[PDB]
């Protein structure tokens, strides 16, 4: 199967360094240039670096001021990106991509025809912390209820309802980053108001970075 | 002339 | 040096109709040696990596639906999606490869157009559990509305709040093409206990006048 599987990444303190890895399968790795591309809220989709087939030549986006270093290991079908002296602008999702193109004496001209799944890079001095889970109780037609998943770090959390049995009407929202450096997320569901005395509603929260699993029963107040 | 892959290289020139 | 600017920033398209996205380059990227434009297009769906659609401005790559067509020359380019399908709701990016320092446009978000739908609005007081910890979060839910543009204002004893709330919005729903929005007002327990009425006021194209949901602390 033709694919690029990424690893590494995660949380890095401002000023420190972080390594990203990508593992290629299903094609002749040494026939290809490889590139890294990130997506950040402030700078959009941004090509960062490419490395030639034999790993000898590297090119970088000038705005990185030389802070990033791409390398490859052709004996093991790996390519790497090292982020150094990281800063808040470096937070985002980083992709490896296969680079298909041509080169003449003037340069290399190409496109990105196969992409890894992306890896989250979070630049933060915050410590890993599991969430508090608070009920959003139904008010007392249609009722709304939910769970507030507050003060965790890093992303992501997942939320299910009734161990995955309840999906209709569920909305789990994008998390927000609070000024404390911790994230907060809500998950809601709308249900028949008539079910509130007879149906149990449990939100199942999983924060893998902290190995925290919590189930919270949500009842009328 | 060098090629990384073939999608772009084989279509960069009419001939 | 080479700047790509897409327009519009976002586009709502009725299913089965035609979407047109444009990409302008600040510099010519047609090379006379091979008469090719060094321009590519990508599609990015939520939670996924971008996917290559088109190379050389107008050549679809393998597997790409033929309802996508790239056009243009020199400095002005377009991606046209005929007979738009639900899977075509995505962010589209152009990319030049005229130099060794490639850049992308800023992306154009294509959403499905549907009829106007007013939000259902709900407000949630802080839980007793949270309050025991020293903080109060008040949550306002706007459920299943269209178009995406909505305004939520927090009012505390009728006083308009600023700077102490955060919100986020779901991806467009695959079933009914609506959006939902969550907003959280956060105060210290002490500040929370200094006031009585907590309200979120919602303004939206589907409401003939703003809708307010509120509760009295207690």
């Amino acid at each position: 199967q033709v694919q690029l599987v990424q690893s590494g990444g995660g949380v890095v303190k401002p000023g420190a360094s972080l390594r990203l890895a990508c593992s290629a399968s299903g094609f002749t790795f040494t026939d290809y240039y490889m590139s890294w591309i990130r997506q950040t809220p402030g700078k959009g989709l941004q090509w960062l670096a490419y490395i030639t087939k034999d790993g000898s030549e590297k090119k970088y986006a000038d705005s990185l001021q030389g802070r990033f270093a791409v390398s490859r290991d052709n004996a093991n079908n790996l390519v790497f990106l090292q982020l150094n002296t990281v800063e808040d602008d470096d937070t985002g999702v980083y992709y490896c991509a296969r680079d298909d193109g041509y080169y003449d004496r003037s340069g290399y001209y190409g496109v990105f025809d196969l992409w890894g799944q992306g890896i989250r890079v979070t630049v933060s001095s915050a410590s890993t912390k599991g969430p508090s889970v608070f009920p959003l109780a139904p008010s007392s037609g249609t009722a709304a209820l939910g769970c507030l998943v507050k003060d965790y770090f890093p992303e992501p959390v997942t939320v299910s309802w009734n161990s995955g049995a309840l999906t209709s009407g569920v909305h789990t929202f994008p998390a927000v980053l609070q000024s404390s450096g911790l994230y907060s997320l809500s998950s809601v569901v709308t249900v028949p108001s008539s079910s509130l005395g007879t149906q149990t509603y449990i939100c199942n929260v999983n924060h893998k970075p902290s190995n925290t699993k919590v189930d919270k029963k949500v009842e009328p107040k | 002339w060098g090629s990384s892959g073939k999608l772009i290289s084989t279509t960069a020139v009419p001939w | 040096e080479f700047l790509l600017t897409q327009s519009p920033d976002s586009l709502a398209v009725t299913l089965g109709e035609t979407a047109t996205i444009t990409c302008r380059s600040s510099r010519n990227i047609l090379h006379s040696l091979n008469n090719k434009n060094y321009l590519a297009w990508y599609q990015q769906r939520p939670g996924q990596a971008p996917k290559l659609l088109v190379i050389w401005a107008s050549m679809r790559v393998s597997g790409v639906a033929d309802r996508f067509s790239g056009s243009g020359s020199g400095t002005d380019f377009a991606l046209t999606i005929s007979s738009l399908q639900p899977e075509d709701a995505a962010v589209y990016y152009c990319q030049h490869y005229y130099t060794t320092h490639r850049t992308f446009g800023q992306g154009t978000r294509v959403e499905i157009r549907r009829t106007v739908a007013a939000p259902s609005v709900f407000i949630f007081p802080p839980s007793d559990e949270q309050l025991k910890s020293g903080t109060a979060s008040v949550v306002c839910l706007l459920n299943n509305f269209y178009p995406r543009e909505a305004k939520v204002q927090w009012k505390v004893d009728n006083a308009l709040q600023s700077g102490n709330s955060q919100e986020s919005v779901t991806e467009q729903d695959s079933k009914d093409s609506t959006y939902s929005l969550s907003s959280t007002l956060t105060l210290s327990k002490a500040d929370y206990e200094k006031h009585k009425v907590y309200a979120c006021e919602v303004t939206h194209q589907g409401l003939s006048s703003p809708v307010t949901k509120s509760f009295n602390r207690g």
